[PDB]
DNA sequence: AAAAAAAAAAAAAAAAAAAAATTTTTTTTTTTTTTTTTTTTTTT
DNA sequence: AAAAAAAAAAAAAAAAAAAAAAATTTTTTTTTTTTTTTTTTTTT
């Protein structure tokens, strides 16, 4: 969630002279991925939780 | 109903254009903040708009925020200089705006509740004063329809509380964060906050913990004065109706206990809380505080109450007394300036309508009868307020420096009678009374009046009136009271040479030390009850009228007069 | 808590009663209202692209915030239509605003119904797959007190939407002494509501996905505009719903789309004229009456060589001949039934996809694809009711409409005799132990078979090389062959016109990238829809010289002398042809807009029976 | 000069008013599964 | 062409999810009424 207001703030600023209508901050979903190899389905115990 | 945009940009322009720049002057001036106040006139802005004039007499609060807060945003261009910060509050106020532009982002919104406000950062204050179209209503007649109209009243006040200060915009700061939360007060009272709602807070989700100071808050200046109906306009049989008016910035210190005052303002409601409804209470936001009709040579005496005849000498002596004898205060051991005067008569020679005129006249004056005012009237007592044992004064004390109109001296009580001896030989009043531990301070004149030794004896001059019957003085008395009846100096001019008059401080010439020894010895030897209080007697007297005569100097014509009064009074 | 004023709304007001303002414009606005108020109807449908052009700002502000903003809408119809008419705007308590036009960024789909569109009118096309029962809800509920003489009239907010409160739902019952209080349902107030399904269509939707659909409440005015399996565009409000009261509550809002308007998606019923397309028809009708069915017939199907008879066939069918519902019931039919059966590549399945998608409510039917139960109706129980629905079939769609039957050859005899009620009568008479119904499916077929060994063999008679009984081929009233001649000189004219037409571009539109009453007469080669549009109403009488003629020539048909020798009869001559001359000739004699059908009409037919049957079978 | 009436202030007690407060269970709905009938399709 | 076998359809019954439904007084505060005590002011 911090992250994700964090997009919002540099969003913001980066678009800051919006035009009408669009000006109340839109908010900003920010997914994820990586380069790791994935584990196993069969691996999620309750330590990694 | 309107638009208050509308309304703002109509006095916007009306402040920067209307007269020299009539308010331009004015807005220039708190703009560099050499004043704090200012004062709207209703005919000022009749002189071109009506309609914002009425609507401004029926919503008056409104408008006044209005008024105020475009006063505010004309501020800064008319600033031309930087003001040397004469107060820890201006500290705080460029140390705030400061920061605020240090983390502005300007193109960065801000919520509709992240702001300094203006009733916090304004330091100014805009007040009133109601137009001459608007008649001073009864205090009676100013009932709930009056609510929220705009409203002058003629009123005397009967006690006034201190200034003590009101809380305005209390600030709090936190214990994490750092920010400085606004928590601005409207009403009697207001919980504390224990939370702060700063924007690190809500995203460190810590505790708030804020602390209230008054280091950063805005106090101000409040009274709450008392107010009663003149007794003119009181209808034919009841009680005078008593108000609550409240009193702001430069408004107070103003009126005080006993003089007469027009208030003008707004009649807003306070929150009463047994039967349902929405109750209220009703106090007078004051706007405009001015005393009003009491405290804004041959023919001069002749003046003083031309509707009474004769007694040419008493007059004289009364304006001597009026001017005052010269205040002095030499080597710590005090000889007041002060001329105190009794009236003995035969039953009926208008002496209570003297002592009624001069109640009328003096900038502060006691007209005082026997036992309406005994005990705690002519002493000062204790009374519950801020709750507290507000010590308050009767009627000397309410006229520290002015007149007591003591009539019937001769009949008062015993203690009353004690109290007026101390204040005429001291001008204290010490008490160590039941719930009292006190020594007023009464630099009051007395002007006893009574029917027929210690009199005699502490005074500096007492007068029998013995109406002998003569017939050609009675007949032109007579002629004179029924023209009177038939045809039934103005006061202002006449109160406002005595009020300059006041102010000159003679100082006593060697010439007239040889004189003023032998007239004494002479006095002296005359009598052989005379002693040094009739020394200091004629020694005034003589003060007092080079004060009269406008002179720095006494001169051997006042000393002469002095005499003539004084063996007028004596025979 | 009355508002004193708002100057959002007194603007949206405002400009909305502007927009209805039309008198210097050219009248729209104001017309419409006008003809509602005649019509007593109470909805008015305003364009969003008007909308859009005479302020966009307002267009995109209601776009984005329906509701408050339809309220300005409705409130400032009311004022207008009471300037019109104060006495008619008194009658409805509110009155309502429809939407039309080009919904751009909100035009999607109910798979791409996404949360961003909430409080905005969304624009989505679909299929219906529900009706629930539309049932009233009280609005404004009136009571009596027998005790105290007393009435009292409860009053009900439609907050569908919003939060609701128990103290505006309570349905008063007791006086405050206690009294037994009885309703006065007439006296009381209520509006229709249904809930129906819309559905992503499946020729739209993505192949291999499960279907995606949305919820629709049509309160009143929107009654009976949409039943299952419709195509229908429903633009209106998607919001949330409110959980009933509880203490707790999971983030979930099932989400509805409360319908401003829903129109026919299938956009076939357009009988949309002016004032000259009607004088350009009479005058088409009138100038040239005599010619104007060859005219017609040589029109139709453009894109496709000679076929010339089975045209003046298909035209026949599509104008119609008149159904006859006389003093008993006793309904004698009125289409035509046409089997292409003919060699391949004879374009019998392009004249079909031609009449899919010219005539109106037309619909296509495999051989396999569709099946008796689907081709006729259905009956089914309900399972939430334990009563038994009926569920209409691809012929009670097609209604007053036509069916096309891809290899009609290939439906099993089942099918092949579940189809000879509609075939003759236009009727499925269904029924299972619950319920039973006599489904009405008026429909027209035009149906290409092929032929048995997969080619029409020249020597062997029709009757051998068609598979299908001479039962069946009553029921048909025309029956067309359609034979590959194979001979070079009619191979060089087909094969011109189609290398035309494969030469044939949209004209000016295209540059080299790949996807009035007469024509521009282009060198290389609407009004059919308008003209055999109208030309369906017409119920030309048959004058007594063409009723003897017909019939002499019947009675010559059914005589074997007629046929000679070497001709095979391709279908037997029951009384299914006269009626199929009947038919014919009123088809022709509407294409005329006669008012009667004349000997003209009749000889017309008669010649195209006289092709279409006898089949010159040679040695 | 002594007695007493009144005043303000302080305290006790009874009537009214103020305030505090989630959890468990039931029922509709959806979704599959299974039986048996009906229908359709392949075989001699 | 009709009989046998198989597949699909229709309808009833069951299992879990998740949204609805139901139950539900007692202790503390505090204002107001009443009485009481010490004092000052006034009267005999
Ligand atoms: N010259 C005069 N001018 C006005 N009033 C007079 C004059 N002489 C006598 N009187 C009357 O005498 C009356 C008694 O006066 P008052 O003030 O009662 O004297 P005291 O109270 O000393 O007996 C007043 O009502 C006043 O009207
Ligand atoms: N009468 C015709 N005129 C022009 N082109 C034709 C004609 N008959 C067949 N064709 C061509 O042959 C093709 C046959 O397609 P189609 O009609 O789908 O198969 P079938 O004719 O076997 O039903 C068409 O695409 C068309 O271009
Ligand atoms: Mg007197
Ligand atoms: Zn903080």
């Amino acid at each position: 969630q911090l992250l994700e207001e964090a997009a919002k703030e540099v969003a913001d600023e980066v678009t800051r002279p919006r035009p009408s209508g669009e000006e109340v901050l839109q908010d900003i979903q920010v997914m994820l991925k990586s380069d790791a190899s994935p584990s196993s389905i069969r691996s999620l115990k309750s330590d990694m939780m | 109903l309107k638009d208050y945009a509308l309304e703002k940009e109509k006095v916007k322009k009306f402040l920067q254009e209307f007269y020299q720049f009539k308010y331009g002057n004015q807005l220039v001036r708190l703009a560099h903040r050499e004043q704090v106040a200012l004062y709207v006139d209703l005919d000022d802005v009749a002189e071109d708009d009506p309609e914002l004039v009425d609507s401004i007499c029926e919503n008056a609060r409104r408008y006044a925020k209005l008024f105020a807060d475009a006063v505010q945003e004309l501020l800064p261009q008319y600033k031309e200089r930087e003001v040397v910060n004469k107060d820890v509050l201006d500290v705080y106020i460029e140390h705030r705006l400061m920061m605020e532009q240090r983390s502005r982002d300007p193109g960065m919104v801000r919520s509709p509740q992240n702001q300094y406000p203006a009733e916090l950062m304004r330091r100014f204050e805009l007040y009133f004063q109601g137009p001459s179209s608007n008649k001073p209503r009864v205090i009676r007649e100013v009932r709930a329809d009056s609510v929220g109209k705009l409203v002058t009243v003629r009123g005397i006040v009967t006690r006034v509380s201190e200034v003590k200060p009101k809380m305005v915009v209390a600030t709090y700061t936190c214990d994490q964060c750092g920010a400085e939360t606004y928590q601005p007060i409207q009403s009697p009272t207001f919980m504390p906050l224990i939370m702060c709602p700063s924007q690190e807070c809500q995203t460190n989700r810590s505790g708030g913990r804020l602390y209230l100071q008054t280091r950063g808050s805005r106090f101000i200046k409040f009274q709450e004065m008392k107010m009663q109906e003149h007794s003119d306009q009181v209808p034919v049989g009841n009680i005078p109706r008593s108000i609550t008016v409240l009193v702001e910035g430069e408004n107070t210190r103003i009126a005080q206990p006993g003089d007469h005052v027009s208030v003008t303002g707004i009649f807003l409601p306070i929150l009463r809380t047994v039967v349902q409804g929405l109750l209220s209470e009703t106090y007078l936001e004051a706007h405009r505080i001015v005393k009003m009709n009491k405290s804004e040579y041959e023919k001069l005496a002749a003046s003083i109450a031309p509707e009474i005849y004769g007694h040419e000498d008493v007059k004289k002596a009364l304006l001597l007394l009026l001017v005052g004898g010269v205040d002095q205060s030499p080597r710590g051991m005090k000889i007041r300036g002060n001329i105190n005067i009794c009236l003995m008569g035969d039953p009926g020679v208008a002496k209570s309508q003297l002592l009624s005129y001069i109640d009328r006249l003096a900038p502060r004056s006691q007209y005082t009868t026997g036992r309406g005012s005994s005990g705690v009237g002519l002493t000062a007592a204790v009374l519950r307020d801020s709750g507290e044992l507000t010590l308050e004064g009767g009627a000397l004390v309410l006229a520290d420096q002015g007149v007591c109109c003591i009539d019937e001296f001769d009949k008062m009580a015993e203690a009353d009678r004690t109290a007026i001896h101390e204040v005429m030989e001291q001008q204290t009043i010490s008490i160590a009374k039941a719930g009292i531990l006190t020594t007023l301070n009464a630099r009051c004149s007395i002007l006893a009046a009574a029917n027929p030794a210690a009199l005699l004896s502490r005074f500096d001059l007492l007068w029998l009136i013995q109406d002998r019957p003569d017939r050609d003085n009675d007949l032109r008395l007579a002629q004179h009271i029924t023209y009177v009846h038939q045809h039934s100096l103005d006061m202002k001019l006449m109160r406002r040479y005595i009020a300059m008059c006041r102010e000159k401080q003679p100082m006593v010439p060697e010439s007239l030390a040889d004189y003023i020894t032998a007239a004494y010895v002479e006095m002296r030897r005359e009598a052989w009850y005379t002693s040094a209080r009739t020394l200091l007697a004629i020694l005034r007297l003589s003060t007092a009228l080079a004060r009269l005569r406008m002179v720095d100097v006494v001169e051997k014509e006042d000393v002469n007069e002095a005499i003539r009064l004084m063996e007028m009074s004596k025979d | 808590t009355v508002v004193l004023d708002d100057v959002e709304l007194r603007e949206a007001q405002r400009d909305y009663l502007d927009f209805l303002d039309d008198e210097e414009d050219q009248g729209i606005y104001q017309s419409k209202v006008r003809e509602l108020i005649s019509d007593n109807q109470y909805r008015l449908i305003v364009n969003v692209n008007d909308l859009r052009r005479k302020n966009e700002k307002r267009a995109n502000r209601l776009l984005n915030n329906a509701f408050e903003e339809l309220v300005a809408f409705q409130r400032a119809l009311k004022d207008f239509v009471a300037s019109i008419d104060a006495t008619y705007a008194k009658q409805y308590e509110e009155f309502y605003v429809g939407l039309e036009g080009s919904f751009g960024s909100k035009h999607v789909s109910p798979r791409t119904l996404t949360s961003c569109f909430l409080s905005c009118v969304v624009c989505v096309e679909g299929i219906v797959t529900k009706c629930s029962l539309v049932r009233p809800k009280v609005v404004r509920s009136v009571h009596y007190c027998p005790a105290t003489k007393k009435t009292i009239e409860r009053r009900y907010s439609d907050l569908t939407t919003l939060v609701a409160f128990p103290s505006s739902s309570v349905y008063p019952t007791k006086d405050e002494e206690n009294n037994p209080l009885e309703t006065e349902y007439g006296l009381s107030v209520y509006k229709d509501h249904q809930t129906i399904t819309i559905q992503e269509m499946p020729e739209k939707a993505p192949a291999g996905q499960l279907p995606r659909s949305v919820d629709v409440i049509l309160d009143d005015d929107l009654v009976d505009k949409a039943k299952p399996g419709d195509r229908v565009q429903v633009v209106g409000t998607y919001r949330c719903l409110p959980g009933k009261k509880g203490g707790y509550t999971s983030g979930t809002f099932r989400t509805v789309l409360i319908a401003c308007n829903v129109k026919q998606m299938s956009k076939d019923a357009q009988p949309s004229f002016s004032a000259e397309d009607i004088a350009k028809i009479k005058k088409f009708s009138k100038t040239r009456s005599k010619d104007i069915f060859d005219q017609l017939a040589k029109s139709l199907a453009p894109s496709i060589h000679g076929h010339d008879y089975v045209k003046k066939a298909i035209l026949c069918l599509l104008l119609g001949g008149v159904e006859r519902d006389l003093e008993n019931g006793s309904h004698i039919r009125g289409d035509i039934n046409i089997l292409l059966i003919g060699d391949p590549s004879v374009a019998k399945s392009q004249l079909l996809r031609y009449v899919l998608c010219t005539a109106p409510r037309a619909i296509p039917t495999t051989g396999r694809g569709s099946s008796g139960v689907g081709l006729t109706a259905a009956v089914t129980t309900d399972q939430e009711t334990g009563e038994r629905r009926l569920e209409a079939g691809a012929m009670v769609l097609a209604d007053r409409g036509v069916v096309c039957i891809d290899e009609f050859d290939k439906m099993s005899d089942m099918d092949r005799t579940a189809i000879h009620e509609v075939m003759e009568q236009g009727r499925v008479t269904i029924a299972k132990a619950g319920i039973h119904a006599r489904l009405n499916a008026r429909c027209s077929v035009l149906a290409a078979a092929n032929p048995v060994y997969g080619r029409y063999d020249q020597y062997k008679t029709p009757m051998e090389n068609i598979g299908l009984q001479d039962s069946l081929l009553s029921r048909f009233d025309l029956l067309f062959i359609m034979l590959d001649q194979m001979d070079p000189e009619q191979d060089r004219e087909i094969s011109d016109h189609v290398l035309r037409m494969h030469r044939y571009r949209a004209p000016g539109e295209q540059d080299g990238d790949a996807m009035q009453i007469y024509e521009k007469h282009d060198n290389l080669l609407a009004f059919m829809k308008k003209y055999i549009h109208v030309a369906k109403i017409i119920k030309p009488v048959l004058t007594q010289e063409s009723a003897t003629y017909i019939a002499e020539e019947y009675s010559r048909l059914r005589s074997q002398d007629s046929m000679s020798s070497d001709t095979a009869r391709t279908s037997p001559v029951t009384a299914r042809t006269l009626e199929t001359l009947i038919r014919l000739a009123t088809a022709h004699a509407k294409a005329r807009m006669s008012k009667t059908v004349d000997l003209q009409d009749a000889e017309e037919a008669v010649e195209l029976v006289q092709y279409a049957y006898f089949k010159k079978v040679l040695e």
